[PDB]
């Protein structure tokens, strides 16, 4: 025997009474809501009917945690899950409604992240949409398409081309730099980001680009659209399952058959229904190689990652680790591995967890190469693990919309009063910056466009080329 | 210290990393030591019905081995030649005796003529392998902590805890054996209970007693000189291990086997000498010396000149060459 | 699916409809019914075609009506084999508190418990209906809007009807098409590690709560990896050609590997986990012969055949007791036997001339001449001739 | 093709003084069996074993850029929190100091 403590009474099975939830009916915090069973009770001691168990503890009250990742919370204690804050009001959590920022990818040469978000194999050759707005009852701004060559078997081949069509304008980019093959209309939203290893790249008030230069392509919406896209990336409305709603307004189940109803070359080559293996081409019966690849790529489960484990799977990204690689030929270059883990390191940043896991035997990526030109070596440039991408400039004074927190990538860093400037690839101080401010009002360093297309009469323009204090006439209509 | 010894002797006996001995008559495959939380690796014995055949080492996922007493190695199902060094796994023959050494994966194997699995292991897995040789702690009672974890009372369903199938065989729940020795008992316990004793009443056994307890393996014993007929031999296995256990402590004992009757088996040519170094001088061998400041082992071994030549032992006249 | 269809044909979904118009499917966007499901050691399933593990022991929930309740479902769970990465369903338990407030409990057989009491089948209370289906698994029908499956050895079904669209909590999901919510606790909030999710719906708190739901138990048995990749492979092998089409076979491949790895015997594990797959190519209308003498046929008893697709509504002696019944079934998968014979209760079929009654319950032998005072009534050969 | 960085442009001072037949059989031979994944070590090491031979022959090279087995060396100038930055790779500096 045993007189159980003050706070809690012993009970015992009515003969009468079949509903005996007694010491089986151990109510705790978790089970409260729930609903339990019980045949009769035991010989036990057991909390009051308002209150319960916990941890060895009867708390007295309803005031006991909320559990998000198998740890405590307070009443009144506060989360961050993506761009909303969650608060257990009571014994749940009521979090607010204000809908994030979705985000395509592709992930290594063949694969593609939806904005709702469902990874799916595609191994594709021909010209493809990656996404639009054109898209059954709407006008058609935007159409970002993607064009890969060589590329159904993932290797050091397998450049991207990319050609994005806003605005009635033609910018295109692929083997390292960008190209306008036609400028469009309202300049004034342009703008490029040529900050660390990627390119960012607005377009308007609800869009924005991003490529690591290489292979990937991240493109960035906002709240306004939901639900007036589709293409490859899918809807954009939340719902997961219907990302596979092909042109002709379908969900299919096979993806290698959705990816073929998006070319654009509607007479090139539809890719083949691969038979599906764990293993492809170089990996398929070569059980050695396999365990080396599984190994290494367990590096997206390793020490260093432990923090960004907790919150994005990684299942999704190292399926990718493994399919590249036995495919790819790494040689020389071991990119086809090396920027994957990356593309996870960064969606780990994007939550606000920066890493470095990267060091000389392993994926180096020096900077070193950029404090050259001058035959001082003043090196202000430096591989900074996460760096803001949005900072200031001799080109880019102002605070732009900042889609991307950091990034990883080259970064430079002098002392303070000195403003960075890409030309002369030191830092230099403000005033030896090409910035313009005529009859007084803060804006651009003389971006080139033409102020004031509404009013006539109006019509007092201002451009400045570099420095100028100038001011044009306009042409009257008359 | 800093190393362990697993040891599976005679017929369904077993000697953990902790001086906690039983029986087990095994059907199948069964894990003898490895990881638990993670496995690098797995040693792994397989069992006919009782009585042994193979030592097997599986290296994670894609490699095997499956040495035994038919000595026809095999690698995965294609049958190799011996010795072979592949993925770190030298698959060797030391004093007559066949070896497997994984120093990499901090692991040394051997099998003997007769056939006694054993297994030399770091100090690196002290609170991991949990397995058949039970755990690497300091305790002995213990170290049965099942493939759930759980403190049995039984050393006969524990190893049946840690059964491991194929495809091209399923296994069971094998059986105790029954023991005929309960009826046949006659003379058998009075004339032969001396060779178990003499562990303890011998001089040169008389000396490991503040290192170790001989208690345990003339309890084993006495159990098993009951069913083979007409014999002596039946106690030198059982008697044959607490030699070695006394010597992996640091105090090793010597010339044991002069008067007790029994010698363990070795092919022509050699004998079961004590201590004999592991770099046995061969024939086409290169004259170096003071890099094998290797330990000391026991195995049988040429006499004094007579070097060795393919498995046999040659007089130094008669060295070869070779092209 | 790459394949052409010309304009104005109308392919179904299993859901709906769709119509071609102008390179342009029309769609309808009524609802249709889930299926949260759970099988092998662990492996569940949402109504929002989710899938996941959580190989917990304790007493979880699997699904409930959370406005009103209609009803609420318990799953129980232990482990199941040597290993630690084997977590089998034992018994689940139903609740419905619009009858008595009863308690049944399916049970680790193909037995059925209410509030203690075992029960023959089948059990016509006023709403819900429980019987053999071939006879060797239950079927739970209470109302018109659930239905169940067999918690033997631990496969485990629901099926619930648009009614219930949003309206449920539970590890099934809140049945509201979004797959991402899922991993709701009941504290409202969505969360990413299904170790916190699980663990969340846990009915005791001396149950130990997990912390890493492990992917690779064949590490634990190095033996089964060879063996885990020729068995399953099977999956992919055009022998499921017809469904690949229809269903994505990639998890019901990667819950393979998992059991044969870990569960106790790796024959009935291989061929209970591809006829989960076949389960789900059928559930859609795409039928598969992928048995054989060594893919796991199974042994029909002398007096019954193996069989594809039949019809279990000509089979059962009850059948003619209760002829006027409707049979509004499907083309099923079983042991059957041919249409002259059909199936007595102790474990042979018959022609239908020793076929017995079971009026009132009673099962009277084929000549049982039969009155009170007022009435007459006999038996002939399977159906009960009443006068008066 | 990949080898053939043993007769590029850059080596063409290199390719009269030192055969490079030899160290090029090495290249195709050690790439081929080896698995390279992570690190592009087993390609990149055979080419440093000859660019050194130019060396010692007068000839220094640099061959290494970014795309091309980059060997950083900025993980050392971090532990002082303030980053002065003194270490650097180059071409070929005298393998004795003080
Ligand atoms: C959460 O609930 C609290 C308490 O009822 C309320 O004050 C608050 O406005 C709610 N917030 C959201 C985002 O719904
Ligand atoms: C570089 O990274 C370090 C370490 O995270 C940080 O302390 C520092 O502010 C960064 N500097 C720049 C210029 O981004
Ligand atoms: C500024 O613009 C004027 C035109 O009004 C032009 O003549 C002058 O060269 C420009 N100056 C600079 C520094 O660009
Ligand atoms: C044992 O070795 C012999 C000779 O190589 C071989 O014929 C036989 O099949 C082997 N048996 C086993 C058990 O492997
Ligand atoms: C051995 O491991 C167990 C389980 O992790 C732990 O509880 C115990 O403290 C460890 N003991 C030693 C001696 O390290
Ligand atoms: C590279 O090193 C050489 C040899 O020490 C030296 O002459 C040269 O100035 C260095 N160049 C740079 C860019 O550091
Ligand atoms: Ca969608
Ligand atoms: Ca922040
Ligand atoms: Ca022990
Ligand atoms: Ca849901
Ligand atoms: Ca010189």
């Amino acid at each position: 025997s045993l007189s159980c403590r003050p706070p809690m009474v012993k009970l015992v099975c009515p003969a009468d009474n079949l509903r005996a939830e007694g010491l089986e009916c151990t109510k705790t915090c978790q089970n409260y809501d729930l609903e339990c069973m019980s045949m009769g009770c035991v010989s036990g001691c057991l909390c009051p009917p308002g209150m319960v168990r916990h941890e060895n503890r009867c708390v007295a009250l309803e005031r006991c945690p909320c559990f998000h990742q198998g740890k405590e919370y307070a009443p009144g204690e506060t989360v961050k899950i993506g761009c909303n804050t969650c608060v257990c009001q009571d014994r749940k959590w009521n979090c607010t409604d204000h809908v994030c920022d979705a985000t395509c990818s592709t992930i290594g040469m063949a694969h593609y992240l939806t904005f709702d978000g469902l990874k799916y194999l595609f191994p594709g050759e021909c010209q493809y949409v990656l996404v639009q707005d054109y898209c059954g009852s709407n006008p058609g701004t935007f159409r970002i398409l993607v064009g890969n060559k060589g590329c159904s078997h993932p290797s050091v081949k397998c450049k991207k081309r990319v050609t994005i069509l806003v605005e009635g304008g033609e910018i295109e980019l692929f083997d390292g730099e960008v190209n306008v093959k036609r400028p469009m209309k309202d300049e004034t939203h342009f703008e490029v980001v040529e900050s660390g290893r990627y390119i960012i790249l607005l377009l308007g008030k609800a869009l924005s680009v991003v490529w690591d230069r290489h292979l990937s392509i991240s493109v960035v919406l906002k709240q306004t659209y939901q639900e007036k896209v589709c293409g490859l990336c899918g809807n954009f409305d939340g719902i997961q399952n219907n990302d596979l709603t092909s042109s002709n307004l379908q969900v299919e189940e096979d993806p290698v058959d959705f990816g073929n109803s998006w070319k654009v070359s509607s007479q090139c080559a539809d890719t083949r229904k691969v038979p599906l293996d764990s293993s492809p081409a170089t990996c398929h019966n070569n059980i050695m190689k396999q365990t080396m690849v599984d190994s290494s790529c367990r590096i997206l489960t390793s020490d260093v990652f432990q923090d960004c484990n907790k919150l994005v799977d990684p299942e999704p990204y190292l399926d990718v680790c493994i399919y590249d690689t036995c495919s790819c030929e790494s040689i020389g270059d071991c990119a086809c591995f090396c920027d994957t883990i990356a593309a996870y390191a960064h969606v780990c940043a994007q939550h606000g967890k920066v890493v470095t896991w990267r060091t000389a035997t392993l994926c180096p990526q020096s900077c070193e190469e950029r404090n050259l030109m001058e035959n001082g070596y003043e090196c202000m440039w430096r591989y900074n693990s996460c760096a803001p991408a949005c900072q200031v400039t001799c080109q880019h004074p102002e605070p732009l919309a900042c889609p991307v927190q950091c990034v990883e990538g080259c970064h430079a860093h002098c002392p303070p009063g000195k403003i960075l400037d890409e030309l002369l690839q030191t830092c230099v101080d403000p005033e030896d910056c090409p910035v313009c401010e005529v009859a007084g009002r803060r804006f651009a360093s003389g971006k080139k466009v033409t102020l004031n297309p509404s009013d006539p009469e109006h019509c007092q323009i201002c451009h400045c080329d570099v420095v100028n204090l100038t001011c044009e006439a306009c042409q009257e209509p008359g | 210290s800093s190393t362990a010894r697993c040891s599976l002797f005679g017929s369904d006996f077993v000697n953990t990393f902790d001086g906690s001995m039983y029986s087990f008559a095994g059907y199948c495959s069964y894990l003898l030591a490895g990881g638990c939380q993670k496995r690098s690796f797995s040693i792994i014995g397989d069992f006919q019905n009782g009585k042994r055949v193979s030592l097997s080492v599986y290296l994670g996922e894609f490699f095997d081995i499956h040495l035994f007493v038919n000595g026809t190695v095999t690698q995965g199902d294609q049958r190799v030649s011996m010795p072979y060094a592949s993925k770190g796994l030298y698959l060797e023959t030391e004093a007559g005796y066949y070896k497997l050494s994984g120093e990499a994966y901090g692991f040394v194997a051997r099998i003997d003529g007769s056939g006694n699995f054993q297994v030399l292991l770091s100090d690196r897995y002290f609170n991991k392998t949990c397995g058949l040789c039970g755990n690497f702690n300091i305790f002995a009672e213990d170290d049965f902590m099942t493939q759930e974890g759980t403190l049995t009372s039984d050393p006969y369903d524990f190893a049946n805890s840690w059964a491991l199938s194929s495809g091209e065989q399923w296994c069971e729940r094998a059986s105790p054996p029954s023991s005929s020795c309960n009826i046949s008992s006659g003379e058998m316990q009075k004339g032969l209970w001396e060779q178990c004793q003499l562990l303890k009443s011998t001089s040169v056994f008389a000396r490991c007693h503040p290192l170790v307890d001989p208690e345990p393996f003339v309890a084993l014993c006495e159990k098993t000189l009951c069913e083979c007929a007409g014999g002596l031999e039946c106690a030198c296995p059982a008697l044959l291990e607490y030699a070695r256990t006394c010597a992996q402590e640091g105090m090793v004992l010597y010339g044991w086997t002069d008067h007790s009757a029994c010698s363990p088996v070795c092919p022509a040519g050699m004998e079961y000498r004590q201590c004999v170094s592991p770099c046995a001088r061969t024939c086409q061998s290169l004259h170096i010396n003071e890099m094998c400041q290797e330990r000391c082992v026991d195995g049988c071994s040429c006499p004094e000149g007579q070097l060795l030549d393919e498995g046999l032992c040659v007089e130094s006249t008669e060295c070869p060459c070779v092209h | 699916s790459g394949k052409r269809y010309p304009p104005g044909t109308s392919l179904s979904r299993d859901c709906n409809t769709c119509i071609c118009r102008n390179s342009q499917w029309i769609c309808s966007n009524e609802e249709c019914p889930g299926e949260c499901l759970v099988t092998g050691q662990s492996h569940f399933k949402s109504f929002d075609n989710r899938y996941f593990t959580f190989s917990g022991i304790c007493q979880y929930l699997l699904a409930r009506d959370c406005q009103d309740h209609s009803f609420s479902i318990v799953i129980e769970t232990v482990q199941c084999a040597d290993d630690r990465d084997a977590v089998c369903t034992r018994s689940v338990t139903v609740r419905l508190p619009g009858l008595h407030n009863s308690l049944v409990k399916l049970k680790h057989g193909a037995g059925v418990a209410m509030d203690g009491q075992d029960v023959q089948l089948p059990l016509l209370k006023g709403d819900l209906r429980i019987q053999h289906t071939v006879t060797a698994s239950v079927r739970l029908s209470y109302g018109e809007d659930l239905q169940m499956d067999w918690d033997g050895r631990g496969r485990l079904l629901v099926k619930l009807s648009p009614v219930y669209a949003g309206k449920t909590c539970g590890l099934c999901g809140n049945y509201n098409g979004n797959q991402g919510d899922d991993f709701l606790t009941p504290s409202g909030l969505a969360e990413p590690r299904v170790e916190d999710f699980g663990n969340a719906w846990k009915l005791h708190g001396d149950c130990q709560d997990l912390q890493k739901q492990h992917s690779d138990p064949c590490a634990l048995n190095p033996r089964m990896t060879r063996f885990s990749e020729e068995a399953c492979a099977v999956l992919t092998s055009p022998t499921f050609e017809a469904c690949h089409r229809a269903v994505s076979p990639l998890p019901y491949l990667r819950n393979c590997r998992y059991d044969v790895c870990s569960c106790s015997d790796g024959r009935e594990c291989l061929c209970g986990a591809l006829a989960s797959y076949a389960a789900a190519c059928a559930g859609r209308g795409v039928r598969v012969a992928w048995r054989e003498p060594g893919r796991c046929e199974l042994n029909c008893p002398k007096g019954q055949v193996y069989l594809q697709c039949g019809t279990p509504c000509n089979l059962t002696c009850r059948s003619l007791s209760y002829p006027d019944e409707e049979c509004n079934e499907a083309c099923l998968e079983g042991c059957f036997c041919p249409p002259g014979l059909y199936m007595d209760e102790r474990g042979d079929c018959v022609p239908k001339a020793q076929c017995p009654c079971y009026y009132d319950g009673e099962i009277f032998q084929p000549e049982d001449i039969f009155s009170d005072h007022h009435t007459m009534c006999y038996c002939e050969d399977g159906f009960m001739h009443c006068t008066m």
